[PDB]
């Protein structure tokens, strides 16, 4: 059982487990579907967006957001702990850029990020943030794609998935993503990844798309992704 | 060890040892004090062993002024013949140590007497539940494999859920008895229901009510449907009154 | 709740602060305070349960004053309604310094119904086992009543009773119609309520404390003459 | 905390469960059922609509003073239901972050906006220990300078999501599905037809015809875009009409 | 009708059924568990008495004296914990210590002693009751004065008290010997 | 705990089940803490002997001498009464001393030495000023009777309580505080002398244990429940004594009243003091 | 039975809606030593009856001038409650010029010991003060209960076996008023010696007495001074 | 007296800031207002880093609302990138309030 | 066990303290990472343990860091955690580099963050670290040098050092074949490869598995580099050319 350990989350398991910080990634595991494909011309963020229902308006909460001209992310979890922590990340966004004058790297924001949710896996009195970000940018004409997890630890990433079936959608990733793989059918990837791992019927209202490239991160409208889908089927 | 209040101890072959599983407040001694009060068993003996905390009081269920200057200990045995049902009655703490010591005693003394079944009114802790557990209902049970088919087959008709298995192990939070009472039987391939309900400690006299209807879903004790009478010892469970000067 | 009754930062399995709720028990620990909002103003009562004749006259009383035109009645714990008619003082007192005027009623109400509501939400502190209940006066505000709970909900009420025997009064009062006569007759049904919901078995004697506010007082909250708050208590004893 | 944390997966607000379920969360949602009654809020071409059943438990109580329709600011408007004294405490912090925002940008606020920094601050209750989640489910409405009517549901997990018809309360669910088909043949919805959509939407999912006492409308529209609240006599036309279609 | 557990004795701001801190007496008889200091007051002086305990025939007596100087005129002696007496008799020190440069004369010992208690009332700074008691032995102008420290926190006026081990024989002892007319040296 | 902000903590049980079961999970003890824990357990050991030579008698007193009737005294107002009503009566010299020692007791002004009055040696006493802890309570019972009954003495416990422990409907500050209460076996059918004790009220301890002991094994065995404010061998608790002399237990035991009373002071004064507590 | 949850922390509230630590602290100030407080028209007489060898404790202490008190359970908080007084005081007359109302004191003493109920990591004081004084609307008796909550007396006492002293100022409650100090004070003693066991008579070691009066100020009086009041005293 | 006239200004800002939104709401809101706000500001300050590493505060930046602002503090000098540095033990007694 | 674990800040009967044991245990569940001194210099033989078929190499390296000019460093525990503390050892680095214009003795660093961890472990209501670090560098005083701090701030010199997975054997063998004194850099790297081969049993040396790093003095600098994939396939080739020439010896 280790229930004591299972509480605690500033306890180590007899066999050296933190179980809160394995819960809070049970949290991640069970969020919406994201996935995010790292192309050659540049980054693909899409994600299956819980706003299905007529009423859900649709200038509301996003997804997928920005944080700088050249970054973007998104998240399979907890909503307010991701809008939270892009606040954050857009503070430190701006703080880089007002002592360097240059764009943040996406490595360096992701490592800020991920360590502010250190920060809160450390300590006791507080609990680790239940959602993991998949960020995305661009850099020295180069896609970036990064994994954060509650934990506070964050990897790189070609092409990764979240949320529900997300380990089908990984192996679906690596069944289709080729290296040379482009963009503009990266987005058709990552579509037909979403689709292994939805729920109902793929609409251009059950999906939220953001890509980066050398001109930037943008949030795709419901028309593009509405043409996205129907070119897929 | 079994001592009879009088001469010579009435036998219990062909009956079914009910039993309070000392555990998480006192769910199964208040649901075995309601299962005596309401059937009127009558004291058989005292289940004199040194592992409880002794104790000393007035019959529990006194309902005449004659019944209410019988003195009353930590472990006492009752028994209906009627019904061929007997109901150990531990009131106490059990000591360090002793707890096994005590189902050792208690599993011999059933084999020697000859009661079949030893049927556990127990308590686990509501938390340390999975969502599963925590979802789903609070009352379980758990059959020894010298469980008869004929009552196994009931239960299961009855659609009851058993005790989660962490090979496994059966494990009660906050049982304590219980679950080393069960290993014992089950070494003694004696026939044992160990019926709990997941509770947190506290006000638990509802928590007797629901487990003793548990039982009686299966049991029949009870006219099955203010129905489970109350000892008249049932008083003053939160201390003496207030002080007149506060409030 | 039996597991999420130990703290008041806890939610039950169905969504309740059982804190709040043993706290608004602990209001019924406390003898009958009855209050009646009549159109000239309001009248206030209580069965103030006498503890011992050693004790001097006034001491523990329950009918308080925060303000000169604000009374409270109180019943619960004598403590926390001490520490909230210091922070209704405080309040009222602070109102009348900045805005220029006395403190309207529900605006104090609503104040100290907010400080109890902070009290009730943090685990650090506990919410006030006490509740109480306001009254007050004025040529443009006319009558006013209002009472507040251990939750900290500002309700306000045309009368109304708190403590042991709250439902009684609260039914001897919607038997009785308020708005069509002067405080010097509600004085009178407010003794005879709170007579007819004491109990002489299980309490020995007790002491019938009377103050009103109105326009029989100008506007001001004061305890009821001796000769109409025997008047009183004498029709009371005659029903 | 001052005691420290509950024992228990679902018993602290901080602490996670095996599937990471923040257990006390959905408990705080349980107290927004608590509160005992049903709202409906309705956004229309011009109108920002906010209807929920007004109860006046005894006869002693002055109907004057209970309500569940408040006003932050001049634009903003919205329903409680749930605990009342959660409600009229996130009212206060929501007339408090609507003056910070005008003392800090100069200008008032909007509704998603509020809503969003209320979230927020549920968000951190949620995170931390010592405070707890109020159990109570804000709907604002105003009249936004770009968009226009704007209904925003606001929870305490801290989901600002808006909305084009919000529901919440017991009947919620309910409340959810007659909106869901009512939007379904949008119909450009005017002030008349979301008040009235509002108001049959209650009677429906209650299944009672409400007298003017027994509901509280309030309206914000693009012609008057200061929060509103019906009178007695006008709740009592719009019942009429619901009563003569 | 069912023995239970309930645990007073855990916290220091926890009354037991009866209105008894556990934690508070538990100090006393922490005292106990250490040696005994016989405290004597008589109208010509008062003598401060210890059995202090060497461990081992290495042991430097010296380090482990249990009397010490809180001011010339002002004397105690230590026993239980004499760690948590280091700080209580450091305050002395210096409280007599501030009294001589402000005020150019003796603090009474009742003043000291009343200042060290003020000192041992934090706790619940101590965050449990200060597990030693004291003996303040002086002569001030007043006269002079036995006192004693408890983890009670506050000080009582003693003119003949034994604190330690076999506390009850010594103080027994003490009583039957004693008398008001008695000498130092006696 | 709570000694840091989130420190995770657990409610205190009242059935002490969690102990129980992690003494019940030493199939696994490492054998250093079985050798402390059995070293503990001989602390934990009551030790009946002789003082003539400090030796174990290796018997009960029952079993090595005659009883006829054994009064208990368990609390420091017991034995105080029983040692100034009682023993002005005639010689009762010592049978035999009980060592035992606890977190609350030691061997010995906490001792549990035993009398008789050696004009009828088959009258016994017993001064239990010490506590025995709940291990200790049947170790205590076999070291004095053996498990094995006369069934012919009068077994008369006196115990001292505080009136905070009796529960009543009213508020427990409001009872005549110096009161006392019986409680009698089944042989036992002699006059309680006092208000036998009421329902929901239970008792516990050694005096509980002997009651037990006499029910079970059919002896007759009266307890006393002295209720009280202080504890600290005021008059007036060892005077709410005063009932059972009249009472056939200390019948023919009890000499004069004015003498008892009038050491009965001199006892009460001759006390230590509780250090400065309280006031 | 079911109160141990509940019964521990100062700050929950028992299913029975009570805090069960208040009415611990009301239990301490009970099992504390019985001391008598009650005034005359012209006086206010504080008399403690104090615990062998060595001095005994002071019960009876001068918190200011014209304000004295008498301590009836523990000693720690008796000494804070008792400093805390006595600053009130010495502030009072020091910024105000005035002297510090009795009444004003003890409301202040009554939010000081409600505030640590509320408050977790603390206890209540678990001390009733029976406190003595004398300023413009004659002398003032008070209790504080250690519980906050504090009531106005005439005549009271507290402590263990104190029901005895108030059932004997209860007797003459209406005496005190029209009584000479001389009289006020062996109606003091007389009332402590009815918590005194039958055996016992009062002695010059075993009372302090407080005395504050029109003229007087508050002082105690030792085993010497107290004798003169014993001596004369009606058995 | 301070090194310069804003020395003092800008080593209390903060200090100021929260002082007069607490007046104003004491004035305005009521007691009830600071109270609670003060609670949520020591209940999130009460968990962080140990002084001697740079503590994020996200959550009591989110309660107070400069959790999407951009100040001189912010940017001029890092706390994260210090320069000196004490020991971690001494640091801490010195949060405790020890030394 | 079960008890005094609740806490770091809490000691059992034995003298012991759980936590920390339990953070050396999720060290023990980490990934291998060698680190053996030599003549030339010192080496860091890791194991990568990123085979994830759709993972990038954005990065400088997984398990090996640098500190400043003169050290470098592994890590083998809990990466999260493990990130704070490089860049703690980066700072405190930094700090002494400023404030005397030398750079840092390693031994004065690896204290510094035993500090930094025993400071965690010390106090209520924080976490034990639990992420052992293998230290590698230059000085002026000792010259090549080679440490081990572990969750709990203990930290000690080698000549041949591993944390993480299957660490007793690693060290073990390596004792078994290690020469005080006479070990160059070239045979180092020898045994490191050899004892990933004879650890690492999950898979074959692929030379993605593991990542190696070199500390060398160049014209008096420290030569702070990574073996590139060339350089790690061949020290696998030659290690398994030995190794079957060694089988065909024995026959």
């Amino acid at each position: 059982a280790e229930r004591g350990y299972s509480f605690s989350l500033t306890t180590f398991s007899p066999s050296g487990k933190l179980v809160q910080i394995e819960y809070a990634l049970a949290a991640v595991a069970g969020g919406a579907p994201s996935v995010g494909i790292k192309a050659a011309n540049g980054v693909v963020l899409a994600t299956e967006k819980k706003q299905k229902s007529i009423l859900y308006d649709e200038r509301s909460v996003h997804k997928v957001e920005p944080i700088t001209k050249h970054i973007g992310l998104v998240y399979s979890g907890m909503g307010p702990d991701y809008r939270v922590l892009v606040h954050r990340a857009r503070k430190l966004a701006q703080q880089y850029y007002l002592v360097y004058q240059e764009p943040i790297p996406t490595a360096q924001l992701v490592q800020r990020v991920a360590s502010v949710m250190q920060e809160y896996t450390q300590s006791g009195g507080v609990r680790p943030f239940g959602v993991s970000l998949l960020i995305c940018g661009w850099n020295e004409g180069r896609p970036y794609l990064f994994q954060s997890d509650p934990s506070g630890a964050y990897f790189a990433w070609k092409a990764t998935a979240m949320g529900k079936n997300y380990v089908n959608g990984k192996t679906f990733l690596e069944k289709r993503y080729n290296e040379d793989l482009e963009l503009e059918d990266a987005i058709h990837t990552a579509i037909l990844t979403l689709k292994e791992s939805f729920e109902g019927q793929m609409t251009e209202d059950n999906i939220e798309v953001g890509i980066c490239n050398e001109a930037g991160f943008r949030r795709l409208t419901p028309t593009e992704v509405k043409d996205y889908l129907a070119a897929i089927a | 060890m079994f001592v009879p209040c009088g001469e010579s101890a009435p036998d219990l072959a062909g009956f079914t040892l009910l039993m309070p599983a000392v555990s998480v407040g006192n769910v199964g001694q208040l649901a075995m004090d309601l299962i005596i009060s309401t059937l009127n068993m009558s004291k058989i003996g005292y289940f004199y062993t040194d592992c409880l905390v002794p104790m000393v009081g007035n019959n529990p269920y006194a309902t005449t002024e004659g019944n209410s200057t019988e003195l009353s200990i930590n472990a006492e045995v009752y028994s209906l013949p009627s019904r061929k049902l007997v109901a150990l009655q531990l009131r106490s703490i059990f000591i360090k140590y002793k707890s096994k010591p005590f189902c050792e005693k208690l599993l011999s003394w059933v084999k020697s007497s000859g009661c079949a079944r030893v049927i556990v009114l127990s308590s686990s802790h509501s938390y340390q539940r999975n969502d599963l557990q925590l979802r789903s209902t609070p009352f379980r049970y758990l059959l020894t494999p010298s469980m008869q088919k004929s009552v196994q087959n009931k239960i299961k008709s009855l659609n009851w859920e058993e005790m989660e298995k962490s090979e496994f192990c059966i494990r009660i939070p906050g049982g304590g008895i219980t679950k080393t009472l069960y290993d014992e039987s089950c070494s003694k391939e004696i026939q044992m229901a160990v019926l709990l309900k997941f509770v947190s400690e506290g006000d638990n006299i509802p928590d007797a009510l629901g487990l003793v209807e548990y039982l009686n879903e299966w049991l029949q004790i009870l006219k099955p449907l203010s129905r489970w009478k109350i000892p008249s010892s049932w008083r003053l469970l939160f201390g003496s009154g207030l002080p007149p000067a506060l409030f | 709740g039996t597991g999420y009754d130990l703290s008041a930062s806890t939610f039950s399995p169905d969504g309740r602060v059982f804190q709040v709720e043993y706290a608004m028990k602990a209001v019924e620990n406390s003898s009958t305070a009855i209050g009646i909002r009549c159109k000239d103003g309001v009248v206030f009562g209580v069965e103030k349960l006498v503890l011992s004749k050693l004790y001097e006259e006034g001491s523990n009383k329950r009918l308080f004053n925060v303000d000169r035109h604000v009374g409270m009645a109180v019943a619960g714990l004598l403590a926390d309604a001490r520490s909230l008619a210091d922070i209704a003082r405080e309040e009222a007192s602070n109102f009348r310094s900045n805005f220029g005027y006395n403190i309207p009623l529900k605006h104090l109400a609503d104040r100290v119904a907010m400080y109890v509501h902070a009290y009730t939400l943090y685990s650090a502190v506990r919410p006030f086992g006490c509740s109480f209940m306001l009254g007050s006066y004025s040529v443009n505000d006319g009558a006013q009543l209002y009472m507040i709970d251990p939750s900290g909900v500002s309700y306000g009420y045309w009368g109304c009773a708190i403590g042991k025997a709250r439902q009684a009064a609260k039914t001897e009062i919607e038997k009785l119609q308020m708005k069509e006569m002067t405080c010097r007759d509600i004085v009178k049904e407010v003794a005879k309520i709170i007579y007819i919901v004491h109990d002489e078995v299980k309490d020995k004697a007790f002491e019938l404390e009377l103050s009103w506010v109105g326009e029989l007082t100008n506007g001001r909250h004061e305890i009821v003459p001796k000769d109409i708050r025997e008047e009183a208590e004498k029709y009371a004893k005659e029903s | 905390m001052s005691r420290g944390s509950s024992a228990g997966f679902d018993r602290h607000i901080t602490i996670f469960s095996p599937e990471g379920r923040l257990y006390q969360v959905e408990y705080a949602f349980k107290a927004i059922n608590q509160g005992g009654l049903t709202s409906v809020a309705v956004r229309g071409k011009d109108c920002a609509v906010i209807v929920t059943q007004k109860k006046v438990p005894d006869k002693l109580l002055d109907s004057s003073t209970v309500t569940h329709l408040f006003k932050i600011t001049e634009n903003i408007g919205c329903v409680m239901t749930g605990m009342t004294a959660d409600s009229r405490s996130q009212v206060q912090r929501a007339r408090y972050e609507a003056a910070n925002w005008k003392y800090k940008y100069g200008y008032e606020i909007p509704v998603d906006m509020l809503c969003k920094r209320i979230a927020d601050i549920s968000q951190v209750y949620t995170q931390n220990a010592e405070m707890r989640p109020l159990g109570c489910c804000m709907i604002l409405i105003g009249i936004d300078e770009e968009q226009g009517p704007q209904v925003y549901k606001c929870d305490p997990a801290g989901y600002y999501c808006g909305f084009k018809a919000t529901a919440a309360g017991v009947k919620q669910t309910e409340s959810t599905s007659f909106l869901e088909k009512k939007v379904k043949k949008k119909f450009d919805w005017t002030f008349e037809q979301t008040v009235e959509t509002a108001i049959t939407c209650l009677s429906t999912v209650l299944s009672i015809d409400f007298k003017p006492s027994e509901i509280e409308v309030g309206v914000v529209t693009v012609e008057n875009p200061k929060f509103r609240i019906l009178t007695e006599a006008e709740i009592d036309a719009h019942l009429v009409a619901l009563a003569e279609r | 009708m069912f023995l239970t557990r309930s645990e007073y004795d855990r916290g220091v701001n926890t009354f037991s059924p009866e209105g008894r801190l556990f934690q508070v007496e538990y100090a006393i008889e922490a005292i106990k568990l250490g040696s005994t200091a016989i405290g004597i007051q008589t109208s010509e002086g008062v003598c401060l008495a210890v059995e202090k305990r060497i461990t081992s025939p290495l042991m430097e007596p010296s380090s482990i004296e249990k009397i010490v100087e809180i001011d010339a005129h002002i004397g105690c002696a230590m026993s239980g914990l004499i760690a948590d007496a280091k700080t209580l008799i450091d305050k002395a020190r210096v409280e007599t210590q501030n009294h001589w440069f402000t005020y150019n004369e003796t603090m009474t010992v009742e003043s000291v002693t009343q200042a060290v208690s003020n000192l041992a009332l934090q706790f619940g700074a101590m965050s449990r009751p200060f597990g030693v008691a004291l003996l303040f032995g002086g002569v001030d102008e007043k006269g002079p004065q036995l006192f004693h420290m408890d983890p009670s926190g506050t000080f009582v006026q003693c003119d003949a008290r034994a604190i330690g081990s076999a506390s009850e024989g010594a103080q027994s002892s003490l009583q039957e010997v004693y008398h008001k007319s008695m000498t130092l040296k006696e | 705990a709570a000694t840091f902000f989130g420190e995770v903590v657990k409610a205190p049980c009242r059935a002490g089940t969690e102990d129980e079961e992690e003494e019940e999970e030493g199939r696994r003890e490492t054998p250093e803490d079985r050798e402390v824990r059995l070293q503990l357990a001989r602390k934990r050991e009551v030790r009946l002997l002789r003082r003539q030579t400090k030796t174990s008698l290796e018997v009960s007193l029952l079993e090595k001498y005659p009883c006829s009737k054994f009064i208990i005294a368990i609390g420091n107002n017991a034995v105080a009464f029983l040692s100034s009503f009682v023993m002005n009566s005639g010689v009762w010299e010592e049978v035999g001393c009980a060592k035992l020692w606890n977190e609350w007791c030691r061997t010995t002004e906490a001792f549990c030495v035993f009398y008789h009055l050696k004009s009828n040696p088959s009258v016994f006493l017993c001064q239990c000023s010490c506590y025995v802890a709940e291990d200790q309570q049947y170790q205590w019972l076999e070291k004095v009777f053996g498990s094995c009954p006369r069934k012919n003495m009068q077994i008369t416990i006196l115990t001292c309580r505080h009136v905070t422990d009796y529960k009543t409907s009213e508020s427990t500050g409001s009872l005549p505080s110096p009161f006392l209460r019986a409680l009698k076996t089944q042989n036992f059918k002699d006059s309680a002398c006092c208000p036998l004790l009421e329902q929901p009220n239970i008792v516990h301890d050694l005096p509980a244990a002997v009651l037990s002991y006499c029910q079970v094994w059919k002896i007759p065995a009266i307890l006393y429940l002295c209720y009280t404010d202080v504890m600290k061998l005021d008059l007036i608790t060892v005077e709410a004594f005063k009932p059972i002399l009249s009472t056939r237990s200390l019948k023919g035991l009890v000499k004069n009243i004015p003498q008892s009373t009038e050491i009965l002071k001199k006892l009460m004064t001759t006390n230590e003091i509780q250090s400065n507590i309280y006031t | 039975m079911f109160r141990n949850q509940y019964d521990n922390d100062v700050t929950v509230w028992s299913p029975q809606g009570r805090i069960h630590q208040i009415e611990y602290a009301m239990e301490a100030v009970k099992q504390g030593s019985a001391t008598v407080g009650l005034k005359s028209k012209t006086h206010a007489v504080l008399v403690a009856l104090k615990r062998e060898l060595a001095a005994h404790q002071k019960k009876i202490l001068h918190v200011d001038n014209h304000i004295g008190i008498s301590i009836a359970g523990l000693t720690a908080d008796a000494r804070l409650l008792c400093n805390f007084m006595r600053q009130e005081c010495l502030d009072s007359r020091f910024v105000f010029d005035r002297p510090l109302p009795v009444s004003r004191l003890v409301s202040l003493i009554g939010s000081k010991t409600q505030i640590p109920t509320q408050r977790y990591g603390r206890r209540p004081y678990g001390v009733g003060l029976l406190i003595a004084g004398y300023d413009d609307m004659g002398p003032h008796i008070f209790q504080t209960c250690p519980s906050a909550n504090y009531f106005d007396c005439r005549a009271m006492s507290i402590g263990a076996r104190s029901q005895s002293a108030r059932t004997y100022l209860e007797r003459h409650m209406s005496e005190f008023m029209e009584c000479n100090l001389n009289e006020l004070v062996k109606h003091g003693l007389r009332a402590l010696r009815e918590t005194l066991p039958a055996e016992q008579d009062l002695t010059t070691k075993n009372v302090s007495i407080g005395i504050v009066g029109k003229d007087l100020e508050f002082t105690i009086y030792d085993d010497d001074d107290v004798s003169p009041f014993l001596e004369g005293l009606e058995e | 007296l301070p090194s310069h006239p804003l020395e003092l200004s800008e080593k209390n800002f903060q200090l100021n800031q929260d002082k007069m939104n607490f007046s104003t709401l004491r004035n305005i809101q009521g007691l009830f207002a600071p109270l609670k706000l003060q609670m949520e500001f020591k209940a999130v300050q009460q968990v962080q880093r140990l002084p001697f590493l740079s503590s994020s505060n996200l959550s009591l930046d989110v309660l107070r609302g400069n959790d999407e602002t951009i100040g001189f503090e912010d940017i001029l000098n890092d706390p994260s990138q210090s320069e000196v540095m004490g020991e971690p033990h001494l640091m801490v007694e010195y949060k405790l309030g020890l030394l | 066990s079960r008890r005094y674990d609740s806490r770091t800040t809490i000691f059992s009967p034995e003298g012991r303290l759980y936590q920390v044991e339990y953070a050396m245990e999720a060290i023990g569940h980490a990934g291998t990472c060698l680190g053996i001194l030599a003549n030339d210099g010192v080496l860091l033989a890791a194991e990568r343990r990123n085979i994830h078929k759709l993972l990038d190499e954005v990065f400088f390296s997984e398990k090996i860091y640098k500190l400043n000019e003169d050290m470098a460093c592994s890590v083998a525990g809990i990466t999260s955690d493990a990130n704070v503390l490089t860049n703690e050892l980066r700072l405190i680095a930094q700090r002494y580099l400023l404030q005397y214009q030398e750079p840092i003795p390693c031994e004065q660093l690896v204290t510094a963050l035993c500090d930094i961890k025993q400071a965690y472990t010390q106090f209520g209501g924080k976490r034990p670290f639990g992420v052992s670090l293998l230290y590698i560098g230059w000085d002026k005083h000792y010259g090549f040098q080679l440490y081990q701090s572990d969750p709990s701030g203990n930290y000690g010199g080698w000549k041949a050092t591993c944390i993480g997975n299957n660490s007793a054997a690693a060290v073990s063998m390596l004792k078994q074949d290690y020469k005080e004194g006479e070990m160059t850099l070239k045979s180092a790297l020898a045994l490191a490869i050899k004892v990933l081969n004879k650890t690492m049993d999950v898979s074959k040396l692929s030379a993605e598995k593991v990542e190696i790093a070199t500390l060398t003095r160049e014209n008096g600098k420290t030569v702070i580099r990574v073996l590139k994939q060339k350089e790690v396939e061949q020290l696998i080739k030659k290690h398994e050319e030995e190794e079957a020439k060694a089988e065909r010896e024995k026959k």
